[PDB]
């Protein structure tokens, strides 16, 4: 009986936690991906001149 | 994942330009490599004529 009334909050804070985690990891992946672009692109663009 | 696939496309377009140019340059190198190797026979056979 007693343990029941608080389960609402477990569930609420789990949303909040899950949303924070996912938003953050999302930005991380967004940035890391955008970082990968120029890094690999510049490597190839430079390596082309090494081949030339 | 949406940004991931778009990042992968730009990496591929970069790859594309490089491999394409490698091939162009290798053709030139390969061409003149054969000549460098076989020139000894082109001259050797020509000299056996006088010999």
């Amino acid at each position: 009986y007693l343990h029941s009334l608080g389960k609402a909050r477990t569930a609420q804070v789990q949303k909040d936690a899950r949303i924070g985690e996912a938003e953050a990891k999302r930005d991380a992946g967004i940035r890391e991906a955008k970082a990968k672009q120029e890094k690999v692109s510049a490597q190839y663009l430079s390596e082309i001149e090494m081949a030339k | 994942l949406d940004v991931k696939f778009m990042a992968d496309t730009k990496i591929a377009d970069s790859k594309r330009a490089f491999e394409l140019q490698k091939s162009a340059f290798s053709e030139e190198v390969n061409i003149k490599t054969a000549e460098a190797q076989l020139a000894y026979e082109l001259q050797g056979a020509r000299e056996q004529q006088k010999i």
